[PDB]
């Protein structure tokens, strides 16, 4: 971004590359005035874009990084580091651990240097509240003070919500929703925003692509409305949609194609909580809307 | 002369 | 007639939207130091500004700067009525344009 | 030579070597580890820090044998319980928060301790939270108990943090002789005690305080952080008291109903130039 901001962005990129291929947990901190200016610029840029973004084909969209610096670095090394490749996370981009801050800083730096080669989203694990995602709020409270935490929360609330790949594949966090009607109210819903417990964005971030329901029902979050196969099919038919991205789940195969290859549940969460050996994967979207399952380590 | 057509001076 | 038409005195401050109002002026009128009131001028010249609290800079007369007088098309000592202007909200899409005689010389996005 | 730090962060291996071979290991980091725990904890006597996050083990290993430890980062683990932490009285730091912690215990007392964090437990059980008297900084926030255990015994601590705590009942705040830092965000206390007793605090947190005015803020010419977040606001008397002083830096009103007019914000900013920061946007001063 700015001269000091761009220098800090280059330094953070170099630090992440030096921490690439190694154990996760990078932080990538900064100064006080410089970080305040960078956060203000990032909030302004993210709020500048609409809630419904559009991807630039081709791109290497990853699954749920779960706030892992090692996973993000591996995706950058394999799927293409920024700004050499466009990245679009489906959701759950931040989670428990001290490695989500580095990924967020890298994404912000890439967007500042090239907004057409950087994108990320939040799900049930990367929510703005510590009730659903304490891997950010509690981490900031323990490490940093409250002013920087408030600035980060405001910047995150000033971010976009969804993305689309050539109007072919929907880059959603989880599954469909019964509350989502059209894009007119989505683009109208500007900053600020957050993942709720129930509704449409709540079902996108917390719920996953449901098949036991038809129009609406309960979800894994317990309050979300995991729209069933019928609701997703009706939404795709009305909106001429073909694919929807799913994340925020422990995928044993990483990338699962659901709804007859219409819900690519790509998840980049390797070894979720250790016990759940969830596989990592990415959605390699080519220039001709060719969705490929780029699996990764578990 | 035009209204809401040019990119404005963002702060 | 009405007491609200206070004399438009001269303001020592160069701020355009600031009028040095007497303690009696700020008190007898509902004029706080941060009250956005509307002043009506000649030929339907209405504007909203701030009312500064300066008892020593006003004696029953609204000390107004020359910029304020020029913008409002009013002279010194004018009995200008002042009314509250709380309906002034943020504009949606306000069209603006510089003055050719005034933007002549200031190059770039001035 | 012997490694001075054991890093097991996402090691993707159930067995970690160098714990006993390298007795000079001082940073036994296993944050976001794919393994259960780290063995040979008591084998390395010269261990300073021991991080274990996202640990697959449901129990601790040699949690009491390391009597020479300095930092015990057992935070963000999936362990069922944390026991034996009260035995090591020489542990200068302890981080066992943001973990499952179905049985939060072994936090009775210690001789040489400086940092302690064993909150965010699934069970709201606290055992002897105010037993030691050698601490200088207190972090009692994020308490799962509906009420605080004891806070009047802390008379030597210069830093108090009780933010985002579910302990609605918080008393004994006036029993402290002095405290340089005192955070009472979401403490559930109607009024702030110890304002007259501990008046040497440079920071103050109200967090939408039900009190209309601030407790002796005009005479408080030392607090540089007068924060009242998510205020209604209660009244403007606290604002007048804050404006009376000039040695404040951070001032939060905050997000009150009087901010609807943009002219009100400018008038407030002009009125209070002595505050270095204004809630979110720092005052130009």
């Amino acid at each position: 971004m700015a001269d000091l901001d761009k220098l800090n962005i280059d330094s953070i990129i170099q630090r992440l590359l030096e921490v690439r291929g190694s154990k996760p947990g990078k932080n990538v901190q900064l100064q006080e005035n410089e970080i305040r200016g960078l956060c203000l610029k990032s909030r302004e840029i993210f709020l500048s874009q609409p809630i419904l973004l559009e991807l630039e084909a081709p791109l290497k969209i990853c699954g749920d990084i779960h706030g892992q610096y090692y996973d993000l670095l591996r995706l950058f090394e394999y799927g293409g580091f920024p700004p050499e490749s466009n990245y679009l996370f489906l959701g759950d981009y931040v989670d428990r651990g001290k490695q989500s801050l580095e990924t967020i800083c890298l994404l912000l730096a890439y967007k500042i240097k090239y907004p057409e080669n950087f994108f990320l989203l939040r799900g049930n694990h990367e929510c703005a509240s510590i009730n659903r995602i304490y891997g950010f709020y509690d981490e900031c409270k323990r490490r940093y003070n409250i002013k920087l935490w408030k600035t980060f929360t405001d910047c995150f609330n000033c971010l976009p919500i969804a993305a689309i790949v050539d109007e072919k594949i929907f880059c959603c966090h989880g599954g469909l929703s019964p509350d989502l009607q059209s894009m007119e109210q989505i683009r109208r819903i500007m900053r600020p925003t957050d993942v709720p417990d129930q509704g449409l964005l709540c079902d996108l971030l917390w719920s996953d692509p449901d098949k036991d329901v038809l129009g609406w029902g309960e979800n894994d979050r317990g309050v979300s409305f995991t729209f069933g196969a019928e609701v997703v099919a009706k939404f795709l038919h009305k909106h001429d949609l073909d694919l929807i991205c799913r994340a925020h789940q422990v995928v044993e195969d990483g990338y699962e194609f659901f709804a007859k290859r219409q819900l690519v549940t790509l998840f980049s969460a390797p070894n979720y909580c250790g016990e759940f050996d969830n596989a990592g994967a990415m959605m390699s979207v080519d220039e001709t809307l060719m969705c490929s399952f780029q699996i990764l380590k578990p | 002369f035009s209204g809401e057509g040019q990119k404005l001076g963002s702060l | 007639n009405r007491p609200n038409r206070l004399i438009v005195d001269e303001a020592i401050n160069e701020d355009n939207s600031v009028v040095s109002l007497s303690q009696p002026k700020m008190d007898e009128l509902q004029l706080f130091r941060g009250d956005t009131v509307l002043l009506k001028g000649k030929k339907r010249r209405e504007a909203v500004c701030i009312v500064l609290s300066d008892d020593t800079c006003s004696d029953e007369k609204i000390r107004m700067n020359r910029v304020v007088r020029n913008n409002l098309r009013v002279r010194l000592g004018d009995v200008i009525s002042i009314q509250p202007c709380p309906d002034v909200k943020y504009g949606k899409r306000i069209h603006v344009l510089p003055i050719d005689d005034t933007v002549e010389g200031i190059t770039g996005n001035l | 030579r012997d490694a001075e730090d054991v890093d097991l962060n996402h090691y993707r291996i159930g067995k970690i070597e160098g714990f006993e071979v390298l007795k000079k290991v001082k940073t036994l980091c296993l944050r976001q580890n794919l393994i259960k725990c780290i063995e040979n904890l008591e084998e390395l006597q010269s261990l300073r820090e021991l991080d274990l996050y996202d640990n697959q083990i449901k129990k601790i290993e040699n949690l009491e044998a390391l009597t020479e430890l300095e930092i015990l980062d057992i935070s963000f683990n999936l362990l069922r319980n944390i026991e034996g932490v009260d035995k090591l009285t020489r542990l200068k730091k302890l981080f066992l928060v943001n973990n499952k912690i179905s049985k939060i215990e072994n936090l009775s007392n210690l001789h040489q301790l400086q940092m302690l964090e064993l909150g965010s437990n699934r069970i709201r059980a606290i055992e002897n939270i105010d037993t030691l008297t050698n601490l200088e900084s207190l972090f009692l926030g994020k308490n799962k108990i509906t009420k605080l255990q004891n806070l009047d015994a802390l008379t030597n601590l210069t830093v108090l943090s009780m933010q985002s705590n579910r302990l609605t009942k918080i008393e004994g705040l006036q029993n402290l002789v002095n405290l340089r830092e005192l955070y009472l965000s979401h403490n559930g206390i109607e009024v702030i005690e110890g304002l007259e007793n501990n008046n040497k605090l440079t920071m103050l947190d109200i967090a939408s305080n039900r009190i209309k005015k601030i407790e002796n803020i005009s005479h408080l010419t030392e607090l540089q952080e007068f924060w009242m977040n998510d205020n209604l606001l209660e009244s403007w008397s606290d604002l007048d008291e804050l404006k009376g002083a000039r040695s404040l830096e951070t001032v939060y009103l905050e997000r009150n109903p009087l901010q609807k007019d943009p002219q009100y914000r400018r008038k407030v900013m002009l009125a209070l130039p002595s505050v270095r920061q204004i809630d979110a946007t720092f005052v130009r001063f």
